[PDB]
């Protein structure tokens, strides 16, 4: 069965850094690239990147970069996510999102997002 | 090797074959061009390559001269011309992983073919519009390798098959990969025909 | 670069007299009790050949480039085997595939792997004792640049190690000739204890060994041995002892020959058909 | 990055009845170059991170809810909805991938 | 294409002049008699041009 399924809880009150991490199942890790979304109690939905796996590339929103670094396994199968420090506010429903790849030429239709992912309240 | 990064093993100064695939280890799936395999106990040869490598199975039917199906024409282009044979066996039980053995590759995608025998390991995004690529990694250009997918769960076709394209040529340098003569009885005071190794 | 060696200005060469060595045998055949002629390359009756020496003892060496003319002479006696061996080509470097024959105390061996051959060649003997007796250095013969396509390994031709003269017991005589792809070299150990001079005589060399090649062989020269102490000339490739290495260099002509041979089916008689007109 | 303004706020479907989510935005998602838009919607589910809604400015979701149908050019987001059942109730999202970083939309949400 | 058009594509040797060599025989391209199994190492044996 198709899933890609989170670390469980954190929650502790601000300042120290964070690694968050989805492992993945069913389809082959190399098949997608995982990207990285959040929840905020305002907009809901916010990215914050993307893992070429295979290549081990990245690629950052603007927001973030000091902090965040994201990261894989591909033998084990599973992505990390990594970020400097936690606010309180920065607690949200962190979603691995997952990405195939360019199995259309062009990719923009491979460009679709499969955004089911999973989401966690990291806190 | 992943089929991207192909070996290509000489083979030397040695007795060639082609009976041994009847015995421990008979192939799966076998291929020949240009020859008949037959010969492979009689012709000799200045050099010999095992072109050596893992491909998605379904390439059997790519992997030919003439044949251009892209992914070969990225990875390993044959010479269109070539003649002989080729290992190509399916390997799932060895290759593929309960949780994939992601780590045999080849490149999707080159600007151009593969000349016969190129080897590409350039490995920069590759571009397919405009501006210096730069790690933009999913519009203008994308990242040219992927992994095959090999698991136990792949159809037949997705399953691993084990690869070696057997390249061998003949130059001014004279031949000894050689395949074996054959041996008879010392007969005596009869009066026989005879080949004493010319 | 490699480090440059000593004491090479060369004076001239010492023109001297072939007395007829260096017959060997043709061809597979068993021939008995019988006469048979044929042509080769073969070095001349009375030919102008030369001997060459690493004359330290004076005071000076020598093993630079010298051109296979199409076919090689060599003699010499053992004299503490100074010699370890020969490497071939043409441009003699990393950019044609090229050969190395070299008589380890390990082995006899041969690999063809578009060496990198020094400019000042050697294999290395050092007085660093790794081990209590006195057997190796760094080898230097060649930076290590190659692409290979051959190796041999064969028993070694080993005799005892010191950098200085001795004694004429065995010549160990050979030839070298590529038949277009085929370097076939010929052998004798011939027991001779004498002064300098080249023997007198007769006998021939057998077909020690073929291999099969592409190279077009054109240049070559010998692996001396040099051996490193405190008092050799300096440092590394300044360090070195040689004795003499007292040693003929020739070349080898085509010519047609009469050949003989006994009940046991050795050569034994030989005519160059070209010396003389008896002779021919 | 562009901006993406959705409108209305809250799309007020008391439902069965069609309805239309609109998301103006300032700049391109016509793919041009390849042709269709690198643009897609997606919705938020109650609970779950979304599924997409339709392809391409266009094309249906494999998730088959054809109460839901699009259209659009060059900036023009336009969501139709032939129909709905009262699980439509959630919030309703335009994003942009023409370009990197991405960009989530202001949302949508479906009430009565 | 046209592949109604025809020929034999292996034999145990060649043929002699003017024969017409029509036997569908199931080639034994190796080990085993084939027995008409058709099977690998066991080939109808006519190929069609393109
Ligand atoms: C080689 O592999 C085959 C499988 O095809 C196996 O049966 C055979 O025993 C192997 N032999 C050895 C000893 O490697
Ligand atoms: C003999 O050979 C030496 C060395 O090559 C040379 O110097 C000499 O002139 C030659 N002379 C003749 C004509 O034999
Ligand atoms: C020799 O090696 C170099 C570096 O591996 C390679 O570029 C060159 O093509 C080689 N030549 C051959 C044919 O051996
Ligand atoms: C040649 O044959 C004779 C007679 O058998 C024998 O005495 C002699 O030793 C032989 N020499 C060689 C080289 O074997």
């Amino acid at each position: 069965q198709v899933q890609l399924v989170q670390s469980g809880a954190e929650v502790k009150k601000p300042g120290a850094s964070v690694k968050v991490s989805c492992k993945a199942s069913g389809y082959t890790f190399t098949g997608y690239y995982m990207h990285w979304v959040r929840q905020a109690p305002g907009q809901g939905l916010e990215w914050m990147g993307r893992i070429n796996p295979n290549s081990g590339g990245t690629n950052y929103a603007q927001k973030f970069q000091g902090r965040v670094t994201m990261t894989r396994d591909t033998s084990i199968s599973t992505a990390y996510m990594e970020l400097s420090r936690l606010r309180s506010d920065d607690t949200a429903v962190y979603y691995c999102a997952r990405v195939p790849y360019c199995s259309s030429t062009s990719c923009h239709r491979d460009w679709y997002f499969d955004l089911w992912g999973r989401g966690t309240l990291v806190t | 090797a992943s089929v991207y990064a192909w070996n290509r093993k000489r083979i030397s100064n040695c007795v060639a074959d082609y009976s041994v695939l009847y015995n421990s280890a008979s192939f799966s799936t076998f291929k020949c061009y240009g020859v008949s395999p037959t010969k492979l106990n009689d012709l000799c040869f200045t050099n010999v390559y095992a072109d050596s490598f893992v491909i998605r199975g379904d390439e059997v039917r790519q992997i030919a001269p003439g044949q251009t199906g892209k992914i070969a024409d990225y990875n390993y282009k044959l010479p269109d011309d070539f003649t002989g044979c080729v290992i190509a066996w399916n390997s799932n039980n060895l290759d593929s992983k309960v949780g994939g053995n992601y780590n045999y590759l080849y490149r999707l995608f080159r600007k151009s073919n593969l000349k016969p025998f190129e080897r590409d390991i350039s490995t920069e995004i590759y571009q397919a519009g405009s501006t210096p690529c730069n790690g933009v990694e999913g519009f203008n250009c994308y990242f040219p390798l992927q992994s095959y997918g090999f698991q136990p769960t792949n159809g037949v076709g997705y399953q691993p098959y084990r690869v070696v394209v057997l390249s061998f040529e003949l130059l001014h340098a004279p031949a000894t990969v050689c395949g074996p003569k054959k041996s008879t009885n010392l007969v005596k005071n009869k009066c026989v025909n005879f080949n004493f190794n010319g | 670069q490699c480090v440059n060696l000593t004491t090479r200005t060369q004076l001239p060469p010492a023109y001297t007299n072939s007395f007829t060595r260096g017959v060997y045998y043709p061809d597979k055949v068993f021939r008995s009790s019988v006469l048979h002629s044929t042509q080769d390359l073969f070095l001349p009756f009375f030919s102008n050949v030369t001997w060459f020496h690493a004359i330290h003892v004076t005071k000076r060496f020598d093993n630079p480039v010298l051109p296979f003319n199409d076919g090689v002479y060599f003699a010499s006696t053992e004299k503490s085997n100074i010699i370890r061996g020969w490497i071939f080509g043409t441009t003699l470097d990393s950019k044609t595939q090229s050969l190395l024959i070299v008589n380890n105390a390990t082995n006899v061996v041969i690999k063809v792997c578009e060496f990198q051959f020094c400019n000042d060649p050697f294999l290395g003997v050092y007085y660093h004792k790794n081990n209590k007796s006195w057997m190796e250095s760094e080898f230097r013969v060649y930076s290590s640049a190659n692409n290979c396509t051959f190796e041999y390994v064969s028993q070694p031709f080993l005799m005892d190690l010191e950098g200085k003269q001795g004694n004429f017991k065995n010549l160990r005589e050979f030839v070298f000739k590529n038949i277009d792809g085929y370097f076939k070299i010929y052998s004798k150990h011939t027991p001779i204890n004498l002064v300098r001079d080249l023997p007198q005589g007769f006998s021939a060399l057998e077909p020690l060994v073929d291999l099969p090649i592409g190279i077009n062989i054109t240049r070559f020269q010998t692996l001396l041995a040099l051996h490193r102490s405190y008092l050799t000339p300096g440092d590394s490739s300044s360090g070195w002892t040689a004795g003499a290495a007292a040693y003929y260099v020739g070349y080898l002509q085509p010519r047609t020959f009469l050949l003989k041979y006994n009940e046991n089916g050795t050569i034994t008689d030989a005519v160059d058909c070209a010396l003389d007109p008896l002779s021919e | 990055d562009i901006q993406m303004t959705q409108s209305p706020l809250s799309l007020p479907v008391t439902p069965g009845e069609p309805a239309s989510i609109s998301c103006r935005s300032s700049q391109s998602l016509l793919d041009s170059d390849d042709g269709n838009t690198y643009l897609d919607w997606y919705l938020q589910k109650p609970g779950q991170s979304p599924q997409l809604l339709i392809y391409t400015l266009s094309y249906r979701a494999s998730g088959v809810p054809d109460r839901f149908s699009g259209s659009g050019s060059g900036t023009d987001f336009t969501l139709k909805i032939s129909r709905v059942e009262a699980e439509d109730v959630g919030v309703y999202y335009c994003m942009q991938r023409i370009e990197f970083p991405l960009t989530f939309g202001g949302g949508t949400k479906v009430e009565i």
